[PDB]
């Protein structure tokens, strides 16, 4: 996994930047790949979280509070905030 | 211009469409008519400083995908001159 840019609980986000393989061999599909995801994130970190994975999208939004990163793998990147 | 997915109050929902039509007609990029909806749907909606806390979202581009459990009623994504444009409030 990669990263474009990093404002984050970086244990959270590094923790997630190789969990995520659990979900990328468990799912099929970019759609089911960030919900497989997002759904070991929310159990895993906490019940507050957004995430948007895939590629060929943008994003200029205000972030949550303590979590900001365009962090990818392989050209199938992932937009992660709180 | 066109609507793909939308839960929202009919009046908001066609005021979004109408900024969203005209930033779509103004701005040139992703990050650009992105920034533009961000800003210029923050007036429109009255931001309630209050104990709930909200947002907006933006995705402007080709194809990125997701399905979350988002704001109840305060949602819409649509898919309009061949540029796919998400935008909820933060859960």
């Amino acid at each position: 996994a990669v990263i474009k840019n990093a404002d984050m609980s970086e244990e959270m986000q590094a923790d997630a930047v190789d969990c995520a393989t659990q979900a990328l061999e468990k799912y099929n599909i970019e759609k089911d790949i960030a919900a497989y995801i997002k759904k070991e994130f929310d159990r895993k970190h906490n019940p507050t979280w957004h995430c948007i994975v895939g590629r060929n999208f943008g994003s200029y939004v205000t972030h949550e509070t303590k979590h900001f990163i365009y962090f990818y793998l392989g050209q199938v990147a992932i937009l992660l905030f709180k | 211009y066109k609507i793909i997915t939308s839960y929202m109050p009919e009046s908001f929902e066609q005021d979004a469409v109408q900024i969203a039509l005209i930033a779509v007609d103004k701005y040139r990029q992703l990050k650009d008519i992105a920034f533009y909806i961000k800003h210029e749907y923050d007036k429109k909606y009255p931001g309630s400083g209050k104990a709930t806390e909200g947002v907006y979202h933006c995705i402007v581009g080709k194809s990125f995908a997701s399905a979350v459990s988002h704001e109840t009623r305060q949602f819409i994504h649509m898919k309009v001159d061949t540029y796919h444009v998400i935008l909820w409030k933060s859960k």
